[PDB]
């Protein structure tokens, strides 16, 4: 391919209880990342061959 | 409205495929990074987004 | 070569004759065919690196 991915992710939190109580649950967030090549770097160099051969 | 019946329709539906997915890949780099904000970029998304609402009012959605 | 030959002749025909008559003599024809060739037909291709390395 050209592009490539990356995921996120959120924290959570603590909490505390006594004797009876329940438990709360809590939700979590996503996203993405992206990225992506288009342009080439190069360099180059012509000779002769009368030139190479002397 | 939109249709789906005949060629004609069939061009117009196709366009706004190719527009929209020209626009997709730029709005998620408006917010992954600060990488690409530059002022010469946002008009590129400009004018991306421009030709999209053109080929919408085309279609006649 | 470019060329092909193949020959083509004729038929002869009947006549009728009576005493103190001379007989007629017909020629027959020729002729030739050629077939040439000229025209080179293809399809083709191409494709860049920067393309194919993604």
């Amino acid at each position: 391919s050209n592009q490539a991915r990356i995921d996120r992710m959120n924290t959570v939190t603590i909490k505390g209880r006594t004797p009876g109580q329940k438990l709360d649950r809590e939700s979590v967030k996503n996203d993405k990342l992206v990225i992506t090549v288009d342009t080439v770097t190069y360099a180059s160099t012509v000779m002769d061959w009368q030139d190479d051969w002397t | 409205a939109i249709t789906t019946g005949t060629t004609e329709a069939q061009a117009l539906n196709m366009t706004m495929r190719d527009a929209v997915l020209k626009v997709a890949p730029g709005v998620q780099q408006l917010v992954q990074n600060s990488s690409q904000l530059t002022a010469a970029e946002i008009a590129i998304i400009q004018t991306n987004i421009t030709a999209l609402k053109a080929a919408f009012t085309a279609a006649g959605a």
